[PDB]
């Protein structure tokens, strides 16, 4: 599993030396982040608002349907066994036809509420079935589809009529300003980075990767040549080190 | 109109929506897509597009050696949006239809008040001033049965139509997150 | 009015057949009929768990037909205007949201969208992070709903022969509400099928939990429970009633 | 008074048209209000040309 997260960091452009050189740090930032889920669950009852609303909106629509039986609908009494015991079958069929017309309209109102509400849950189950496949069983490059930040992995948890994910996301925290430049003249050639950008702490230039400050000496293994200096807007001067040169110097 | 058909105002005014689409717009321009991940990180915009070209497999020497060309192909492409908007009124057909299909369904609901539904007159104050309360309760029970069916028809049209907009807002909320705040590798999801 | 009737015309009507203008049958002038001022009354309140104090929103009137604050949604009475801008707590409409704060009362305010933050942009300045954090967010989705089924005969005409014979005259209104509530209740077993049952086999953890130093014991199942559910699954099963 | 005989047909059409009108403030909430702060442009617009 220490080699799984090094795949997961490669999926977000962070070179896997960030993982192994900080494995005890990420183990304590991951375990302490699980430990804050419980204190975000064992105290705040409003965390489960999307799932308690599914239970509430159906116990509401049944307890509205049951209370429709106590309505007269124009008839003399809402109790059907009180019309049959107090009226004659020529007259009683007028009163009962007002209740059947009234109650059957109350079912068609209820079923139409259920077809539309179950078309909302199916659109929220196919969203959950997409987040199960693309975000648990893989790693998603879709921004803010799997929690705010660069996504690493998810862990599903069951829930009463629903699913709860634990999106484990990578979020960059502590920054520094840097004077950058898109290009470097060395001998008139314009060296561009293979992976990352050029920065400078103020005196010397370094190529580093995009999402974690890891400065490296600018060599020809980091940079590739294209064209010459006269075209790129913002090119700076620097020496670009050559690894092959001190080999053949000795 | 006066028949209890109020229109509630939206929560977010049109000035506040034009502050989110400046905050979503000044973060895309100045900070790349890192304002969607964590804190916004400034980056020169000529170096943002070199990330964006690396996302589509084009080596970033294409950008810097053709930066004045892309600046004139991008500015002239914004300039054709206005001439595609300031003349063709049928460009906004998906949004004018949302306004039309709701002013249609209210002006069908209001015109249901002029129907007799079997009763002698569609004016309820003309039954009460012309009939006796044993007989008038027969006529009014035809209007209440008729008008309440016209509301349940209207609300059922609104629940189904608002389930179409929510499926088109969650598509817009997906294109806001995956396509403004990042770069999408999904073909023909973003133009 | 300025509605110039013709000298044979008596009533002016609306779209909805109600009379909009009449002609006075003694002094022949033309009179509009505007119905009297009306509007919805909404009661903005915090919970009665907190307080019993309310503030009343008269929807879509002015503050004449009735501390007294004016919105674009109507005349808000009972809530104090505050120049400060907070996050939205009880949404009113047209940018105003109300809340219960501190000596305590209900305040109303133009809501705030977030803290203003100008990015220190320039044409050669990049801001690369030096350190990170691993945040575990939680996303909670509904999957299924309650599989109900309504007996269309026992609901309408419960234990009555004289009513069930009248129900047969309406035809198949009964035998399609049992079909529509079955077509829901089938796919509620398909929604739970598609979300969870994607793995073809049932994998299980090795007995030694040396996952690089990480600690998954708060999400893996607990064998000491009678239903072998995790610790976080047991917190979720007690927060939903 | 005749409408009260039908029961809660009134008090569920006001609930169904509120359950729409709440999420119309949630649709605009989910689409636009995704950014946590309000960023604004620098006063000098040298965005690469």
């Amino acid at each position: 599993f220490a080699m799984q997260m090094a795949y997961r960091f490669n999926g977000i452009g962070v070179t896997q030396n960030v993982l192994y050189e900080n494995q005890k740090l990420i183990a304590n930032q991951f375990n302490s982040a699980i430990g804050k889920i419980q204190d975000s669950l064992s105290s705040t009852a409003s965390a489960l608002g999307k799932l308690q609303d599914v239970v509430n909106q159906n116990a509401q629509a049944l307890n509205t349907l049951v209370k429709q039986l106590s309505s007269n609908f124009g008839a003399i009494s809402s109790v059907l066994n009180d019309i049959l015991s107090r009226l004659c079958p020529p007259e009683a069929e007028v009163q009962i036809d007002r209740l059947i017309t009234g109650r059957l309209q109350s079912l068609q109102t209820y079923v139409t509420q259920q077809l539309i509400r179950a078309a909302e849950i199916r659109a929220s189950a196919n969203l959950a079935a997409t987040k199960m496949s693309e975000c648990v069983l893989g790693q998603s490059k879709r921004v803010d589809f799997c929690g705010k930040g660069y996504h690493l992995m998810s862990f599903p948890q069951s829930a009463p009529h629903g699913v709860v994910f634990l999106h484990v996301t990578y979020v960059p925290a502590q920054e520094k300003n840097f004077t950058t430049a898109p290009a470097i003249c060395h001998d008139g050639k314009a060296h561009f980075p293979r992976e990352g950008v050029f920065v400078s702490n103020g005196t010397h230039w370094f190529v580093t990767q995009r999402n974690f400050y890891e400065p490296q000496i600018i060599t020809t293994d980091n940079t590739f040549v294209s064209g010459n200096c006269d075209v790129v807007i913002g090119i700076v001067n620097n020496t670009v080190y050559d690894p092959l040169q001190p080999e053949l110097d000795s | 109109k006066f028949n209890g058909l109020t229109v509630l105002p939206p929560l977010l005014t049109d000035e506040m929506i034009a502050q989110y689409t400046s905050a979503l717009l000044a973060g895309t321009i100045t900070s790349g897509w890192t304002f969607g991940a964590g804190a916004a990180l400034q980056i020169p915009f000529a170096m943002q597009m070199a990330y964006r070209f690396n996302g589509i497999g084009v080596t970033q020497n294409v950008l810097y050696e053709n930066q004045k060309l892309i600046a004139n192909q991008f500015n002239s492409a914004i300039g054709k949006i206005q001439d595609s908007l300031s003349s063709t009124a049928s460009a906004l057909g998906k949004l004018q239809d949302v306004v039309n299909q709701n002013a249609q369904a209210l002006n069908t609901l209001v015109k249901q008040l002029s129907s007799n539904f079997g009763a002698i007159s569609s004016v309820l104050n003309d039954i009460l001033s012309r009939l006796c309360p044993p007989e008038a309760e027969v006529q009014i029970d035809r209007l209440i049965t008729g008008r309440l069916q016209s509301l349940q028809t209207y609300v059922t049209q609104q629940l189904i139509r608002a389930a179409e907009i929510r499926a088109s807002a969650n598509l817009a909320a997906t294109k806001m997150s995956e396509c403004v705040l990042g770069q999408s590798k999904r073909v023909d999801f973003c133009g | 009015s300025n509605k110039k009737f013709l000298p044979f015309q008596q009533f002016g009507r609306d779209i909805a057949d109600t009379t909009d203008a009449v002609r006075d049958p003694q002094t022949l002038e033309i009179l509009d009929i505007t119905p009297c001022s009306f509007g919805g009354v909404s009661v903005i309140t915090p919970g009665t768990n907190t307080s019993n104090q309310v503030a009343v929103l008269y929807q879509d009137v002015n503050c004449t037909e009735v501390n007294v604050f004016q919105t674009r949604a109507g005349c808000l009475i009972g809530a104090e205007h505050v120049n400060n801008s907070y996050e939205c707590d009880i949404p009113i409409g047209a940018g105003i949201c109300a809340s219960y704060q501190t000596s305590q009362s209900i305040i109303a305010y133009t809501m705030s969208l977030g803290a203003e933050n100008s990015v220190a942009y320039s044409n050669n300045s990049i801001a690369i992070p030096t350190n990170f954090t691993i945040s575990v967010t939680t996303e909670i989705l509904p999957v299924s709903m309650t599989k109900t089924s309504v007996d269309c005969t026992m609901y309408i005409c419960g234990d009555s022969t004289e009513c069930s014979n009248l129900l047969l005259q309406y035809g198949s209104f009964c035998t399609q509400l049992n079909r529509a509530l079955t077509g829901i209740a089938v796919e509620q077993d398909k929604n739970t099928q598609e979300v969870f049952a994607q793995v073809k086999q049932i994998y299980k953890t090795p007995p030694i939990k040396d996952f690089g130093g990480f600690n998954f014991s708060q999400i893996l199942p607990d064998p000491s429970k009678p239903s072998k559910r995790s610790f976080i699954e047991d917190l979720l099963f007690n927060k939903v009633t």
